[PDB]
């Protein structure tokens, strides 16, 4: 799901986009954890939850 | 705040202006986005209440201060010196600490977007801060493991790399945490640089 994780992304800020982009190693190719996410961000394990639960919902539909 | 680069020259910028309601503009230029545009993933701009300014807004974050705003003090954020005069696309601000970020990169090895790049560089740059990031875990782990030097490291021992990762992140020190601060702030630069150059 590259062209479609892609349009979902067009849809969010660029500070979601990119809290995804990170998570899912998008561009430097190494998936992150949860926590060095929210490192990166400064917010907890649980938002960048709820971002990649928004992504995945917004992925499902159209 | 969204920003979109439609071409290597061009690109459209969404933001919230109020209530419900968002703007877009259009014809926003790519060449000069470190004087504009911020890298700090706690921040992010909205239309003023004029439509003449873009002005900056913290968001909810334990990452540090940026463009001497701690939290949402329209003294500040109302200032001219601190927020973009939309077509002009210069913040003083935002452009002199985005500089110290690029000075940074440039220290790491990192391409730059101020300097000439294309998608290969790029590319490599995003190689390149990759090995940080996983270099700076081992480290997160080594530091945390000798702090907290008790004979319970069995305990932290009894998870795996991720778990142990993580509880070493969640406990770590302010200096790491500025680390992550700067990593990610050049990876939004090297982002703008993939964009402008697909």
């Amino acid at each position: 799901m590259k062209e479609q994780l892609e349009d979902v992304l067009d849809t969010l800020t660029d500070r979601e986009e990119n809290v995804l982009r990170l998570r899912f190693g998008l561009d430097d190719g190494r998936t992150r954890t949860l926590e060095e996410v929210g490192k990166v961000f400064g917010v907890t394990r649980e938002r960048i939850r709820q971002i990649e639960a928004k992504a995945l919902r917004k992925l499902r539909h159209p | 705040m969204k920003l979109k680069i439609l071409d290597k020259d061009n690109a459209t910028l969404n933001v919230f202006h109020r209530n419900k309601e968002h703007k877009t503009i259009d014809n926003v230029p790519t060449a000069n986005l470190v004087d504009w545009y911020p890298l700090s993933n706690a921040y992010e701009y909205k239309l003023s209440r004029n439509g003449e300014y873009l002005e900056l807004k913290r968001l909810r974050s334990t990452l540090p201060s940026s463009y001497g705003l701690d939290d949402n003090n329209q003294d500040i954020i109302r200032d001219n010196n601190h927020r973009c005069k939309i077509g002009y696309w210069y913040n003083p601000a935002v452009r002199k600490d985005n500089l110290k970020i690029i000075e940074k990169a440039k220290q790491y090895g990192l391409p730059i977007i101020t300097e000439e790049y294309d998608a290969n560089t790029v590319e490599q740059g995003f190689r390149d801060i990759g090995v940080i990031f996983q270099s700076l875990k081992t480290i997160v782990v080594t530091r945390y493991l000798e702090g907290k030097t008790e004979e319970e490291l069995r305990i932290f021992n009894m998870k795996s790399e991720e778990s142990q990762l993580n509880e070493a992140l969640k406990e770590s020190d302010f200096s790491v945490d500025l680390t992550y601060s700067d990593l990610g702030q050049i990876y939004n630069m090297l982002l703008l640089m993939k964009k402008i150059s697909k």
